[PDB]
């Protein structure tokens, strides 16, 4: 806190949403030396990303995908358009769009 | 940092203005108690004799 406020008055002291884990997925700690850009991720996310086991760049790359296709089409997309995109087991692409939708990046159709 | 230094600046230019009249009030006293010796000393030697 400053130790001086705004108004240059000496302080008088001066001296959310939680996916269920999917059934068969163990969480990996994420560490600074494996995750490079950790330093990014909001704090609301990284938890999806130990509870779904995936690694911070990979998880980028598949929101741009997931938001590209989206906007072209005014922003609606099926259930099993989310799961395509995804391109991995059924539960993970589920979760991933299911945190989406809530955060309101995206709408389900 | 910065908010600190500022901070001690404010502080130290106060009691700059407290020394100074201090000062003065030395030099005064310093001359008051050299006459305070004399008119005492002056005066035990008219006891003495």
């Amino acid at each position: 806190e400053p130790i001086i406020d705004a108004n240059g008055f000496p302080r008088p002291d001066a001296n959310k949403y939680v996916p269920p884990p999917v059934p068969g997925v163990q969480p990996m700690n994420l560490t600074q030396d494996n995750a490079p850009d950790l330093h990014l991720l909001t704090p609301e996310e990284i938890k999806l990303c130990e509870t779904l086991r995936i690694q911070p760049k990979p998880y980028i790359m598949i929101k741009e995908q997931i938001l590209k296709e989206a906007v072209k089409g005014n922003g609606s997309l099926k259930k099993k358009q989310a799961k395509e995109i995804c391109r991995l087991d059924s539960q993970k692409g589920g979760r991933i769009f299911d945190f989406m939708v809530n955060a309101g990046w995206v709408v389900k159709a | 940092l910065r908010e600190q230094i500022l901070l001690n600046g404010a502080r130290k230019a106060r009691l700059t203005e407290l020394v100074k009249e201090r000062m003065a009030y030395q030099e005064y006293q310093t001359i008051l108690e050299d006459l305070d010796a004399q008119v005492n000393a002056a005066y035990l030697k008219r006891t003495r004799t």
